[PDB]
């Protein structure tokens, strides 16, 4: 399929005649992406012309370029002159001064549905000005990213007022802003009062504790449209997790993606999480990375994942204090659960014995794991014959990450022999930062030519 | 792995507004996150490469700096719709693997 030309450049030096050449194209383009191309403010006067005359330009992505405030005022000269849908200006050295320009813009284009301005020191005052544009009836914005924008608690009344005026909003990210509990509670009330069918709410590293988890719960229970909640890197603990599960377990809640990484959860949280896993058929993806769940916690989740209502497809439990002790429990799940497709369980001392046990479950006919991540799991060469047999036998396993394991030349050679076998349907074998001699470096190169449908990443 | 691969993937300090932007951008700049891939874990060391070269050990040798150096540890939090990282900045022990008198492998924290 084709939908207009897609100009996409990243991490390059842009040269003026090439820039000249590329201009004629940009007049044709459906999307324009110039990511980290060391663009400066002077290039934006050109782009502003394109925005106005190109009836087909729908996406403009200029992240990681130092456009600065001056750049955005130039760039938007054309946007104040009418059909851009997506505008990304993440990490572009914008300050609060850009927000007046962006206020004008948001008030100008009903066509604009997505604005990404994360990683800019806009600050509370700046985003307050931005909200004034969001409040305009003309503004039909659907997605707003304000992560790492140096926002403080004082932003929330302005945002709430803007949300009330944004029934078209579907996605909101405020991650990595020091809001705190009082503010997040106020924000939750604002979202519940707003008519928007919010689909995604990201509040990672926002200063949230158990003190605002009842309020987040009320969002989950009042917004059936909410599919994606991220509150990782907030120290909510078992207490806050239990409060969140009141909303997760609410019959209105239709959560699909739940991100709870680095939330200071212990094994005790896995009681409540098990009840979610075995009750909420809509739940598809969960990250619990960097929580000290331990073997006992993992084992509770595994018992939950055997209930037929468990439709989880993706579980990340990297760095969760897991050992071989939990692997029989995990293997059991792979045996009977048909829905689980992705497991990340790296940075756990599973050892050779733990991983050999997982391979038992993997081989079961109704195991639908297609991607298994086992980086830094203390496995060595002794496990690789077992892994090899999995690779040639399990047709539906297409991705395996064994990075940061001391597999030794002997272990990797065993994996290679599996890759050569034609019954092997592996698509990406990932082997970062594994120390091998040059004879393996040469064998991988030779094997790239023998089986190009199997990518070996290092 | 070669010496210049080691440099490219594990030695940098480039200025970024925050650790997320640092990790997200540098993983791409250094040719690691390309073709849809997101490396789950990666550490960048901020020093003279000399400290790591300094000068000839048995190969496969593992050697550790005296002064613990500034490093950034990139950790993948989300792979879709695009790579998203967090990270930690650490004054840390830098352990390397040697080949041909050169550091060609980052082994340690």
């Amino acid at each position: 399929y084709f939908q207009g030309m897609d100009l996409d450049i990243q991490c390059e030096e842009i040269n003026p005649s090439r820039w000249a050449e590329l201009l004629s194209t940009m007049k044709s383009c459906s999307t324009i992406r110039l990511d980290d191309c060391n663009l400066s403010s002077s290039n934006c006067k050109d782009l502003s012309s394109i925005i106005h005359t190109n009836p087909s330009l729908k996406e403009l992505k200029l992240n990681n370029n130092e456009l600065g405030d001056a750049g955005i005022e130039y760039l938007c000269k054309g946007l104040l002159t009418p059909s851009l849908q997506k505008l990304w200006l993440q990490n572009c050295n914008l300050t609060s001064a850009s927000c007046e320009t962006l206020r004008s813009v948001l008030s100008a284009q009903p066509s604009l549905t997505e604005l990404h301005v994360g990683d800019n020191k806009l600050g509370t005052a700046g985003v307050k000005v931005l909200c004034q544009g969001l409040m305009n009836p003309n503004c039909k914005l659907q997605k707003l990213q304000l992560e790492y924008c140096e926002l403080t608690a004082d932003i929330v009344e302005a945002l709430n007022a803007a949300l009330q005026a944004k029934p078209t909003l579907k996605e909101l990210s405020l991650s990595n802003n020091t809001l705190g509990d009082t503010a997040v509670k106020q924000l939750c009330r604002g979202l519940v009062e707003a008519s928007c069918d919010l689909e995604l709410l990201h509040l990672e590293n926002c200063g949230i504790t158990s003190d605002s988890c009842r309020d987040i719960s009320a969002v989950l229970s009042s917004k059936p449209s909410l599919l994606d909640l991220a509150v990782g890197d907030n120290k909510i603990g078992d207490t806050g997790l239990a409060l969140l599960c009141q909303g997760l377990l609410h019959p209105n809640c239709k959560i699909q993606k739940l991100w709870l990484w680095d939330c200071d959860l212990t094994s005790a949280s896995c009681k409540d999480l098990s009840r979610v896993f075995s009750t909420k058929e809509t739940l598809l993806e969960v990250s619990l990375i960097d929580n000290n769940l331990r073997d006992s916690g993992m084992e509770m989740l595994c018992q939950a994942l055997k209930d037929p209502k468990a439709h989880l497809q993706e579980l990340w439990v990297r760095e969760c204090g897991l050992t071989a002790a939990c692997c029989k429990a995990v293997s059991s799940v792979l045996s009977v659960n048909k829905h689980l497709q992705v497991l990340h369980i790296g940075e756990n001392k599973l050892g050779n014995a733990g991983v050999e046990i997982l391979c038992e479950g993997l081989l079961h006919p109704n195991c639908n794991i297609h991607s298994l991540w086992l980086g830094n799991c203390d496995i060595t060469a002794a496990c690789c014959a077992t892994l090899a047999n999995v690779m040639v036998t399990k047709q539906n396993l297409t991705e395996l990450d064994l990075s940061y394991n001391t597999l030794e030349d002997e272990g990797v050679m065993k994996l290679c022999e599996a890759v050569r076998n034609p019954n092997c349907k592996m698509q990406q074998l990932i082997l970062y930062d594994i120390f091998w001699g040059p004879e393996v470096d040469d064998e991988l190169k030779a094997l790239e030519e023998a089986r190009p449908d199997v990518k070996i990443i290092s | 792995p070669t010496y210049q691969d080691f440099l490219r993937t594990h030695v940098d300090k480039t200025s970024f507004p925050n650790i997320a932007a640092y990790c997200n951008v540098m993983m791409v700049r250094r040719g690691i996150n390309v073709h849809g891939r997101c490396k789950s874990l990666n550490t960048f060391v901020h020093t003279d490469p000399r400290n790591l070269n300094t000068i000839n050990q048995p190969n496969r040798a593992l050697r550790t700096t005296q002064q613990q150096l500034p490093v950034t540890d990139c950790k993948l939090i989300r792979s879709h719709p695009t790579c998203s990282y967090t990270g930690n900045q650490f004054n840390h022990r830098v352990r390397v693997g040697c080949w041909g008198g050169l550091p060609v492998h980052l082994d340690g924290t």
